[PDB]
């Protein structure tokens, strides 16, 4: 879902916000995998792992069909989680997409979770791209 | 009135609906046609979930509209 990406950004599109310490679970995953920092721009959530290497990887923000908080209990602060739009394609494997689960986890190692659900959020509505 | 509903699949769902209906009844529809009980059921029309009580013509959802179906984690 996520494809390769230089980091730049193209000609119209903002920085919105940045976090360190994101770590990115797959579905529901407990312990793969990766840990960094979280770019968001009006077009464009991009990742890029801690000493590079490499990355970077980047999905639209027209890719994202919704997203909420998850609680981590008695802990200090919530995961986002993004529920992504599937792909396709393209006839012969397949198999079945039912058994496979279809969305992505942000935790916020180093917080600025809330700060960055809100832009997330507003961005989501706003649809600047 | 027909609208659609896309699921995570893939799969479109298309439903027979009048304005007046409410999403609960909506959501109804749906367990009927995909075994999908209505309590795990998310229904998002613009980027924004839908609000049980309220109704089609509320949120605006007129014919040939898509909603997007989203389980409950």
């Amino acid at each position: 879902r996520f494809v390769w990406t230089s980091g730049l950004l193209e000609i119209n599109e903002t920085l919105v916000i940045q976090q360190r310490g994101v770590r990115i679970y797959d579905g529901e995953e407990k312990i793969k995998f990766d840990a960094g920092t979280l770019l968001l721009s009006t077009h464009r959530l991009i990742w890029r792992d801690q000493k590079n290497h490499e990355c970077c990887m980047a999905i639209l923000l027209s890719q994202i069909v919704f997203i909420e908080e998850q609680a981590a209990g008695i802990g200090k602060s919530a995961k986002i989680v993004v529920h992504l739009h599937p792909a396709p394609p393209n006839k012969e494997p397949g198999p079945f997409q039912s058994s496979k689960n279809s969305y992505i986890k942000l935790s916020f190692k180093e917080h600025g979770q809330i700060e960055f659900y809100r832009r997330l959020s507003e961005e989501m509505t706003q649809r600047r791209w | 009135m027909q609208i659609f509903v896309k699921t995570l699949t893939g799969k479109t769902i298309t439903l027979e609906v009048e304005p007046s209906d409410t999403i609960e009844n909506v959501k109804a529809k749906i367990q009927d046609k995909e075994g999908i009980p209505p309590d795990q059921q998310r229904l998002i029309f613009a980027g924004k979930q839908l609000e049980d009580g309220r109704t089609l013509s509320d949120y605006n959802i007129q014919k040939e509209s898509t909603l997007h179906l989203v389980l409950r984690l």
